């Protein structure tokens, strides 16, 4: 159809995020690009204000699922991709298991050719001293599975999954994720069957990138009905 | 395609100032200057991206030096101060289509030819 056409090929990404975490503000830009055909998503993020004031990791999240690769059989629950290329909003709130947490606002929309995703956080009640604020965040991410239903009020889904953060200990901190999106155009979308998106993630650095950044490559596949 | 052409550079002796300028044949995003010492390696020194909202100077450009840009005559400025000899260098004009400014060399897609500075 046509959302999903536009996602047969490779798609140029813009990512652009302005945050406030317990009043230390930030801004983040980044780029790359998308192939749902392979699920693939990758992206370069640098804060154009200095350092980056939380861990890399906590933003991982934050920072384009209509980029899944859903199998053929499962074209019909494909929200993401059925709201475009109007777009759709992203709301999240985001708890840190014993600690604050973010809550964030994105638009995500194509602006011509590129897919745009442009977010506002606000995260609240951190410890100065946590695994977030004291950065005991290993830089590396792990595989979850994100679990989507519709919500026919809303005329959007519900989205919730909890993330593994390896801490410099050996433990691991939980991020409890609440998800919810919304059409932005008034045209007609996909809402979907029960399902659920299995996601994989690495993180480097580019040696030559010399101001604060992380570099982001997703797998993402659509899974949960037969 | 996208050229860049330099001007300015030559030769000064430490303390004095330089001016380089570079005119790009069309409009183009973030864009930068770099320099290579003679056989080291190509280092990132001050850009300005696409929005010029995004503003970035290296360590070692410390508040010596100021980056301007003109999206109507498509041309990003230097000027340089205090220049010591380890200043000696290839300055090269570097700019990306996209907007973001990035620093690592691999992500500029059009370059200039190299103007010589010596301190
Ligand atoms: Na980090
Ligand atoms: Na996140
Ligand atoms: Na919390
Ligand atoms: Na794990
Ligand atoms: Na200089
Ligand atoms: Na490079
Ligand atoms: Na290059």
């Amino acid at each position: 159809s046509k959302g999903e056409e536009l996602f047969t090929g490779v798609v140029p990404i813009l990512v652009e995020l302005d945050g406030d975490v317990n009043g230390h503000k930030f801004s983040v830009s980044g780029e790359g690009e998308g192939d749902a055909t392979y699920g693939k998503l990758t992206l370069k993020f640098i804060c154009t204000t200095g350092k980056l004031p939380v861990p890399w990791p906590t933003l991982v999240t934050t920072f384009v699922q209509c980029f899944a690769r859903y199998p053929d059989h499962m074209k019909q629950h494909d929200f993401f991709k059925s709201a475009m290329p109007e777009g759709y909003v992203q709301e999240r709130t985001i708890f840190f298991k014993d600690d604050g947490n973010y809550k964030t606002r994105a638009e995500v929309k194509f602006e011509g050719d590129t897919l745009v995703n442009r977010i506002e956080l606000k995260g609240i009640d951190f410890k100065e001293d946590g695994n977030i604020l004291g950065h005991k965040l290993e830089y590396n991410y792990n595989s979850h599975n994100v679990y989507i239903m519709a919500d026919k009020q809303k005329n959007g889904i519900k989205v919730n999954f909890k993330i593994r953060h390896n801490i410099e200990d050996g433990s691991v901190h939980l991020a409890d994720h609440y998800q919810q999106n919304t059409p932005i155009g008034d045209g007609p979308v996909l809402l979907p069957d029960n399902h659920y998106l299995s996601t994989q993630s690495a993180l480097s650095k580019d040696p030559n990138e010399k101001r604060d950044h992380m570099v982001l490559l997703e797998f993402v596949t659509a899974a949960g009905i037969t | 395609q996208v050229q860049l052409v330099e001007s300015g550079g030559g030769l000064v002796q430490a303390g004095g100032s330089l001016r380089l300028s570079c005119a790009a044949s069309g409009p183009t995003g973030a864009m930068a200057w770099f320099r290579q010492a003679p056989g080291m390696e190509r280092e990132f020194v001050g850009g300005i991206s696409g929005s010029e909202t995004d503003t970035y100077y290296a360590d070692f450009v410390k508040g010596r030096l100021t980056v301007d840009r003109d999206n109507v005559k498509n041309t990003v400025d230097l000027q340089m101060n205090s220049l010591k000899p380890e200043d000696t260098a290839v300055y090269y004009c570097a700019a990306r289509r996209r907007v973001t400014l990035f620093t690592s060399r691999a992500d500029y897609d059009f370059w200039g030819q190299g103007t010589q500075v010596t301190v």
